[PDB]
RNA sequence: UUGGCGGUACUUUAUAUCCAUCUAGAGGAGCCUGUUCUAUAAUCGAUAAACCCCGCUCUACCUCACCAUCUCUUGCUAAUUCAGCCUAUAUACCGCCAUCUUCAGCAAACCCUAAAAAGGUAUUAAAGUAAGCAAAAGAAUCAAACAUAAAAACGUUAGGUCAAGGUGUAGCCAAUGAAAUGGGAAGAAAUGGGCUACAUUUUCUUAUAAAAGAACAUUACUAUACCCUUUAUGAAACUAAAGGACUAAGGAGGAUUUAGU
């Protein structure tokens, strides 16, 4: 079952009882992402109207 | 404890019932793992206990079975370049004779308790039991 | 999914592309995620006594709780500052004086010698 | 710019914790196996360590051991020098004390020999010892040159008049060849029932296996598997390969075969019964025709066995076609 | 949330397969013998025609449960070819090793 | 088979030297962090069953299962408010009981006694638990109470024992007399809890309070009601306020108890010592013997859990053992404690190391020493970790057995137990070391010992700059040093008593003196008379003169010298 | 400022040299460098190297050791252990005496593996093996117990094999071999009129 | 050239434990296998399920202790118990370990249904076969 | 003054090795299959050695990523102006490999020189020394050897793989995302590999590779094509197997080339 894995370990990570090198990886890589302006479009609002 | 010991330990409760008891003529224990030295020491755990419970016990190795398959190494293309792999199970096999019901649990309770990570059993009992009381009249 | 996960020490060996065939015959920097985490710590904010917070408080065993969204706010707000600040920290440097030229390695101290076989410093 | 740590030197000191550390072992392990502490040996202990720590790892050096320092360790990485730094060796600057210190006893040797002043092969059947067992003895590296050089000064005390003392000397340097006999092993000879005597010996060729069982005294009738030959073997080659054993002896029609054989295929059965009888017949035979049959091939096994096929190639050798460039 | 859209739709394949077991089994059996009419026969037919695709075991594939590979797998571990070499080349198997010989 | 592992943890500890409580605050701790990680597992496990309801065990393994606690039958029935009752929520049966009531739904007798149990014995409140109190004279249970239609002999019983157990002894008693006034039988749980009233109520003439007493025993057999043993246990627990006229009742409860066919547990005991060897008894002089006949009674005899005071006969029995000054019956009760699997009782976190602590510490005193190093090396660490005055009567013990040579070791003991930094066990140690003289392989010995005490001292220090050094560890120290081979050492400790400014002693110096005539350096013979001036010192004038006919002077000494001699 | 906790010495230290070990290690554990009284050492050693020390050795942790099972350890053990059994009768001294006595033969298999679940489809297969001289057959009985069987029957032996593993549960299928072997051999003593068409 | 589970030569100075210096090949000959359990035997079932489990109790540890473990964790299973044999490293309070076993422990097996049971033994620091 | 460079020869050393020698093949026919081309509304990647039954130990639906049509817009998860993307770059990378290659080298710490651009050997010895990685050894093929596997560093080919998975940078977010249905066609074409046949050392039958009785050139040998029946799996035969007839070509293959000690 991918999906209790994913939601457990997730919950588990906000709970600070588990630490996942990967999402803090990505968490970073968006946040510097947002900064340059290459974040993403909010739905309904891209490029082509 | 050089001192402090126990006075009168507490030991379970066996009571003997009234029902007749199991009589095995055999049980095969085929034991088996991947490591040879596992089985040598769990070879002679065994042997020793049942010779200190009275049991006769006879040993001997069936023939070791070793399956391999074949992988790509590469993970595209170059189908020429394989790996290889195996699993190799090695086989003890106790025979035991001669056994009540009772002294059947007890040895393999004691044994299967205490059986290593990585080795699997398979008992092989052999009961023996009087004839069916219809059978033993014919009946028309 | 979770089993598509890999540690830090994987991922950013594949980011920095350190070794390549580029880097060889011809910028990204690392980074520490887990520098500031702290064991028990997380962004729902959950108190666990013994990890995170005092197992004993004034003599009173603790209980699991929580801390307010106002409180998390503040936290989560410091340990921004910590990481801004531990940044600065990184980009302050000591400068060393120059010898005869500022691009040049003439007239420049380079400390002294490494101590000898004995401990003669 | 070096972080792999300097290679480890033991001192006296060091290796005396070891040893007390392995007398203090050697009374637990005793105590754990229910052994005597004063009887407990080398081989107990080894046999103990292989049942409480079963390792089932093909290499022996990565098993777990409980051996004595003397073993483990290096013999000799101890200090060359005392408190003061003074060497204990008066050839130590020289690097290597003891390869030298054997250099100047011999050379003394040899020179009492001459200015002092019969058949020298008092030992006969040896070698001298390998640079591999001289480095033993020294305890210290060495090259081909200086192994070279010791012997030929060892030859030359030979060559002079050697009193009692040097040709005990001289023995250290000499390792006893090893004595691969290569004389075949002759099979008892059993009684049946009726009171006959007949010897048994295996065979194998390939897949095939044969448990043969010659009678001293027979009309020459071999029985495979409860059959008859001619008509187990209804192929002349399988029968000619039969009557190898008997007919190079000239013992045809004097023998009663009877032989089992499982496995294989035809020309591989015949063959494995071949050697089955032949190291049979011996107990039968004499001591110098024993030697003929081991010359002639009739009592080594044959290892020639199927090859396995490898991966990515159509057979054992056979290559895939080399596409077309 | 599952490796991608491919194990989604496969896993949603086995989980209505199982749904329908038994009556593809009870209605199947009508269709596969000569004992009973062929108007019967032509009818059964039918009605395991109408029910869903999905619910056609023939229609499920095995795919590495931890990449969604389709190809390459083995079926004892469920694993494909280049996952199940990095768990086994590192000592993570029970048992497994290198074949030399 | 198997026994206890002298030279291990107790085996809830990790068997691991980083990880082995070092002291009995670690103890503790290291069992509230492993608890409250496990809370926090099960935390996790009952907010987010989702992900915890796939099973693959077989067997099926229930206790390894999301729990649900909250109902959830929707409905107003009788049966929702079964589920609540039996979920044990105590407002929310509340409302859904009131709601039918409202609705005017029939309701059980049965079913409405389940939920005065719940309240009566929660007393209005919710359950205790853990996640991120007097009887009310306005509650629900005794508005619920009097709502009831029809009540039965349970209802009113039911009352009497939350009333009680909330300290509401006056009501309850109330409600008794409602129920014969009702012509109800109660049962043996309800005269226990009246039993208990009684005696809480605080009664101003004793001979009326016990004829009361008694009174509702013989209502019990009146009704055709049997004792147990609580009932027994009870009246015993009360009289431990009258120790003086308790003594007479309390030893008729027993016989009677014997009689009747009920056994007396190990709790019956506990309350009878206690009424037999007061704690703050002044009468010492000629202590009861009871004691002895308890024990002889109890004799090779296993007990099982049959009370709430079960815990505490152990650790009362060893007090008493201790007050007497009697080895012999120690080992009887410790005994006692072996058989069968009577370890069980011994008590909990607060009564475990006071038994302990009480039996080694009489070990100690009553014991030949042979016989107590055996003790030490069982009990502890496996049993107990002991506090620093357990190691303080160890070293006396050595010291009055003449066997001193064992202090060093009783130091390193010490050092694993978190006594390294102790003051009063540092100045113990010294002390018998250098109280009187010894061989020099001895001396030696001490000497190591007063070196690695020292580095205790002198790493302190590095962490506290306000710090002292106390006086006699000083003196101590610093004659150890000379005795020991170790007189360099002691000329360096020499200065130290100027800087921490504290007095040196007529004897330290004049010792100091003895070893430079031996040594002949008539340098290291002024030193001392310079430490003697700065405390202006009487015997230093007279130290300096013993130097000038020790020890030939050189004129530059003399100049030197003499200045010292003057200031 | 911070502390850094330190490790206690190893409490093998401590340890006598006549200890009693059963209790050191009264159950299956991992192997402890810190209870283990013993200089072992594992693992292939580097050029001029010894063998790896056993404090932080993966390789000793990753043997299932036997430290728990001692022959002192099992000797003490046993006698515990000898309550339980019961003795087997002394007159069936040989195997034929007890085909004399107890002709059926019953086959039940057990499994032992690692994981959540007990079940193994294998645990249900029964196997019933008796003899047709141990059975009372009248020479009509036996031609018609041996046509019936069909390859059950072996001459050699003259053993006949029931094996029944069709029914979920051992108890269902022991109770249906012994079932199999009353109708066949009831029937075999019934005689019908097509049987004179022979 | 094979690149599996190699850690290549660096200038000396790289600490590789004795797991990491030994390529696959050396597996069964100088270096054990990890996890034991019976599921890889001949005639056995369940090898997909015991080899998933242990992937993930593998990436739990890790998260669970991050950056105080030595060495990779070793598992071993005997009947429906599970054994996990980590070397730690000392980073930690020695208070906070008894409370990662107990959620650990816990957490693991109401998930898994078994029971399940941490052993740790702790270094002082990573243990150092050879510098390549 | 070092290095490079040769289309350099001679002399050794070995190589199923250039040639020579040996055996069975390929190149011709029929088919199976990959590729290119043509071509389709209709994937992608590999594509000198080191691609071409290659990723696939495998495509009727599914697989699927492609094309057409219709449909959904917080759209797997606890939360998130977020989910999702087989979208571009293998010339950003990790991971896992090919190639030289079972070739013999790569890298670091010291010491020495009338200065070092570099070098550092002499054995009856003249400045080199002492540790690593590879080779070797050891282990595996359950005696022993041999053999076979395995192993094979640093580099070379910006070699292969963003489509195993992960991932830097850039791009889509009512669409480059999600889902359903139906399709993804063929060849007077070239080419790689495999299969079968061309027969008498053969064909058919019984046995079994023993022996025996028949057949033996126009269809005798000889179709794993097409066509026609039946059975197997499936929901679906478009697939596979077994018979049936029908039978065409093929008569041992030009230069040239592959493998084997
Ligand atoms: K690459
Ligand atoms: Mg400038
Ligand atoms: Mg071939
Ligand atoms: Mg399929
Ligand atoms: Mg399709
Ligand atoms: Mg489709
Ligand atoms: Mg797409
Ligand atoms: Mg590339
Ligand atoms: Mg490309
Ligand atoms: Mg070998
Ligand atoms: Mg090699
Ligand atoms: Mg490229
Ligand atoms: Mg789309
Ligand atoms: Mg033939
Ligand atoms: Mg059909």
């Amino acid at each position: 079952n991918h999906n209790t894995y994913f939601a457990l370990m997730g919950n588990l990570r906000f709970l600070g009882l588990y630490r996942d090198e990967h999402q803090d990886f990505k968490d970073e890589q968006r946040r510097l992402k947002k900064l340059r302006g290459k974040g993403k479009p909010r739905k309904g609002e891209g490029k082509r109207a | 404890l050089h001192v402090d010991v126990p006075k009168d330990v507490t030991r379970p409760t066996i009571t003997t019932s009234d029902e007749p008891d199991t009589l095995y003529k055999r049980l095969s224990i085929l034991v088996k793992a991947h490591d040879r030295a596992v089985l040598d020491s769990y070879e002679y755990f065994a042997v020793l206990a049942a010779k200190e419970l009275g049991i006769s016990i006879k040993v001997h190795e069936p023939p070791r079975k070793i399956e391999r398959f074949t992988l790509l190494k590469s993970v595209h293309i170059f189908k020429k370049h394989r790996v290889q792999y195996e699993m190799r199970t090695l086989y003890r096999c106790l025979e035991l004779k001669h056994l009540t019901g009772s002294t059947a649990s007890v040895y393999l309770e004691y044994i299967q308790r205490n059986l290593p990570e990585g080795v699997a059993m398979e008992v092989t009992k052999t009961q023996i039991q009087q004839l069916p009381e219809h059978i033993k009249e014919p009946m028309w | 999914s979770f089993f598509t996960k890999l540690t830090a020490e994987e991922l950013w060996k594949g980011a920095l592309a350190e070794t390549g065939a580029g880097a060889r015959k011809g910028k990204k920097k690392r980074k520490d995620l887990n520098r500031g985490q702290i064991i028990g710590e997380g962004r729902s904010g959950f108190l666990w006594p013994g990890l995170n917070v005092p197992l004993i408080k004034s003599g009173v065993v603790q209980n699991i709780g929580q801390r307010s969204k106002e409180e998390q706010q503040k936290v989560e707000a410091t340990m921004v500052e910590q990481r801004e600040e531990w940044d600065r920290k990184r980009k302050i440097k000591v400068k060393r004086e120059r010898g005869w030229s500022g691009n040049t390695w003439g007239g420049v101290s380079i400390g002294p010698p490494d101590p000898g076989p004995n401990g003669e410093t | 710019n070096v972080q792999a740590s300097r290679q480890e030197s033991y001192t006296e000191d060091f290796i005396k914790k070891q040893i007390e550390e392995f007398n203090i072992g050697k009374r637990h392990l005793a105590n754990m196996m229910g052994e005597d502490p004063e009887t407990f040996a080398e081989e107990d202990i080894d046999r103990a360590i292989a049942y409480l720590f079963p390792s089932g790892l093909f290499e022996k050096r990565a098993r777990p051991m409980m051996k004595h320092p003397e073993h483990i360790f290096p013999k000799q990485r101890a200090t060359q020098w005392g408190e003061d730094g003074r060497p204990f060796h008066f050839l130590f600057y020289t690097g290597k004390q003891s390869y030298y210190s054997l250099m100047h006893d011999v050379y003394g040797k040899v020179m009492q020999l001459e200015k002092h002043r019969a058949e020298s092969r008092d030992l006969i059947g040896s070698r001298w010892l390998i640079k591999e067992e001289l480095e033993e003895m020294l305890v210290e590296k060495l090259s081909d040159e200086d192994y070279a050089q010791f012997i030929r000064l060892l030859e030359k005390l030979l060559t002079l008049p050697c009193g009692p003392a040097e040709e005990e000397f001289v023995q250290r340097f000499r390792r006893s060849v090893t004595i691969q006999s290569k004389k075949q092993l002759i099979e008892p000879v059993q009684y049946d029932e009726q009171g006959m005597a007949f010897s048994t010996s295996e065979g194998r060729r390939k897949s095939a296996t044969a448990q043969a069982v010659v009678y001293e005294h027979g009309s020459g009738k071999i029985h495979v598997n409860g059959v008859d030959y001619l008509i187990y073997f209804p192929i002349t080659q399988d029968r000619e390969q039969l009557m190898f054993p008997f007919h190079f002896l000239d013992r045809l029609e004097r023998h009663d075969v009877t032989c089992t054989v499982s496995g294989g295929g035809r020309s591989a059965q015949a063959g494995a019964i071949r050697l089955a009888m032949a190291r049979a017949l011996c107990s039968f035979v004499t001591e110098d025709e024993v030697e003929w049959m081991r010359q002639a091939g009739l009592l080594t096994p044959d290892p020639r066995i199927r090859e396995r096929k490898k991966p990515g190639q159509e057979g054992a050798r056979r290559k895939f076609t080399w596409k077309k460039r | 949330y599952y490796v991608d859209w491919r194990m989604l739709r496969d896993l949603k394949r086995r989980k209505m397969a199982y749904e329908y077991a038994d009556e593809r089994l009870r209605i199947n059996s009508l269709r596969k013998n000569t004992i009973l009419p062929k108007d019967l026969q032509e009818m059964a037919g039918d009605e395991i025609a109408a029910l869903p695709r999905d619910s056609c075991p023939v229609r499920i594939r095995n795919r590495c449960v931890m990449t969604s590979r389709p190809r390459g797998v083995k079926r004892r571990w469920r694993l494909s070819r280049i996952v199940f070499r990095h768990l086994a080349d590192h000592g993570l198997l029970s048992g497994v090793q290198r074949a030399i010989w | 088979t198997v026994n206890r592992d002298p030279t291990a943890a107790p085996y809830v500890f990790h068997d691991d030297p980083y990880l082995i409580p070092t002291s009995a605050l670690e103890s503790r701790s290291f069992l509230l962090a492993k608890k409250s990680g496990e809370t926090a597992a099960k935390f996790i496990i009952n907010s987010y069953p989702k992900y915890f309801q796939k099973d693959i065990a077989e067997p099926h393994i229930p206790c390894l299962m999301p729990e649900y606690f909250e109902p959830q039958i929707e409905d107003v029935s009788e049966a929702a408010l079964e589920e609540r009752i039996r979920l044990r929520k105590v407002r929310a049966s509340v409302d859904m009981f009131d709601q039918l009531l409202q609705a005017g739904t029939t309701v059980s007798l049965e079913t409405t006694n389940s939920l005065l149990d719940l309240l009566c014995y929660y007393g209005d409140q919710e359950p205790p638990a853990d996640y991120p109190g007097p009887w009310k004279a306005q509650n629900n249970a005794e508005r619920i109470f009097a709502l009831m239609p029809e009540k039965n002999a349970r209802s009113y019983c039911t009352m009497i024992r939350g009333m009680v157990k909330h300290r509401a002894y006056a009501q309850a008693l109330n409600v008794y007399t409602e129920l014969l006034n009702n012509r109800l039988s109660a049962d043996v749980y309800t005269f226990n809890a009246l039993i208990e009233a009684k005696t809480f109520i605080l009664n101003e003439k004793f001979e009326e309070k016990w004829n009361d007493i008694l009174d509702l025993l013989k209502h019990m057999v009146a009704q055709k009601v049997k004792p147990n043993l609580q009932t027994f246990n009870t009246i015993l627990k009360g009289l431990r306020k009258c120790y003086s006229l308790g003594r007479i009742p309390a030893l008729q409860i027993l016989r009677e108890m014997k009689h009747i066919g009920i056994e007396p547990s190990l709790a019956t005991y506990h309350h009878i010592i206690h009424l037999f060897y007061p704690r703050d008894l002044s009468a010492i002089k000629m202590p009861s013997l009871i004691i002895y006949d308890i024990m002889n009674e109890l004799e090779g005899r296993t007990f099982s859990p049959q009370d709430l005071d079960d815990g505490r006969f152990f650790q009362l029995a060893m007090s008493v053992c201790s007050s007497l000054r009697d080895l012999e019956l120690a080992y009887q009760v410790h005994r006692l404690l072996n058989t069968g699997d009577n370890r069980k009782l011994v008590g909990h976190d607060p009564l475990r190391k006071v038994y302990y602590s009480k039996f080694f510490s009489l070990i100690c005193s009553l014991e030949q020493i042979d016989v107590t190093l055996k003790w030490y090396k069982d009990l502890i660490p496996s049993v107990f970790l002991p506090h620093y005055q357990i190691f303080i009567g160890l070293l006396q013990a050595l010291d009055v057995a003449n066997r001193l040579e064992l202090v060093p070791q009783i130091w390193k003991d010490s050092k694993e137990y978190s006594h390294t930094f102790r003051d009063a066990l540092r100045e113990e140690v010294l002390m018998l070391m250098a109280r009187d003289k010894h061989p020099p392989e001895l001396q030696v010995a001490f000497a190591d010992c007063a070196a690695d005490i020292k580095s205790t001292y002198e790493d302190q220090s590095a962490r506290q700059p306000a710090f002292d050094w106390p006086a006699n560890p000083l003196q101590y120290i610093a004659v150890l040093f000379l005795r020991g081979g170790r007189s360099q050492e002691a000329w360096k400790m020499l200065e130290l008593f100027k800087k921490h400014k504290k007095i040196p002693r007529n004897e330290l110096l004049e010792e100091f003196m003895d070893t430079a005539k031996a040594s002949g350096s008539t340098a290291l013979a002024i030193e001392v008379v310079k430490l003697a001036s700065a405390f202006s010192l009487p015997i230093g004038e007279s130290l300096a003169q013993r130097v000038v006919m020790d020890f030939t002077v050189d004129p530059e000494q003399k100049e030197a010298l003499g200045n010292l001699t003057e200031l | 400022r911070p502390m850094r906790r330190k490790a206690l010495p190893p409490r093998t230290e401590k340890m006598d040299t006549d200890q009693d070990w059963p209790s050191v290690y009264p159950t299956a554990a991992p192997f402890k460098p810190s209870a283990v009284p013993l200089p072992v050492r594992m693992g292939y050693p580097v050029k001029k190297g010894v063998p790896m020390a056993k404090e932080g050795n993966l390789e000793l942790l990753k043997i299932p050791n036997f430290l728990h099972l001692t022959p002192v350890a099992i000797k003490r053990h046993c006698a515990a252990l000898k309550d339980f059994c019961t003795e087997w009768p002394a007159a069936l001294d040989s195997d034929e005496k007890c085909e004399e006595h107890f002709p059926v033969e019953i086959d039940t298999a057990d499994y032992v593996s690692s994981g959540p679940s007990i079940r193994n489809p294998k645990a249900r297969a029964v196997t019933l093996r008796v003899k047709l001289s141990s059975l009372n057959l009248d020479n009509h009985a036996k031609k018609k117990l041996i046509k019936l069987v069909g390859e059950r029957y072996c001459k050699a032996t003259d053993v006949l094999t029931i094996t029944t593993d069709r029914c979920p549960l051992k108890r269902q299928n022991y109770d249906y071999a012994v079932y199999l072997l009353t109708v066949l051999y009831h029937e075999s003593w019934k005689t019908e009129d097509w049987e004179n068409s022979k | 050239k094979n690149r599996a589970a190699r850690v290549r030569v660096a200038k000396g100075n790289k600490p590789v434990s004795y797991e990491e210096a030994h390529a696959p090949h050396y597996i069964a000959h100088r270096k054990g296998w990890l996890s034991l359990h019976t599921g890889n035997l001949d005639g056995e079932d369940h090898a997909a399920e015991r080899t998933l489990e242990d992937v993930f109790l593998r990436k739990f540890m890790m998260g669970t202790f991050p950056g105080c473990l030595a060495d990779q964790i070793v598992l071993k299973r005997r009947a429906n118990q599970v054994d996990i044999c980590a070397l730690v490293l000392r980073q930690l309070p020695a208070h906070k370990f008894y409370f990662l076993v107990g959620y650990s422990e816990t957490l693991l097996s109401h998930f898994y249904k078994c029971p399940v049971r941490l052993h740790l033994q702790t270094v002082p620091s990573k243990v150092v076969y050879k510098y390549i």
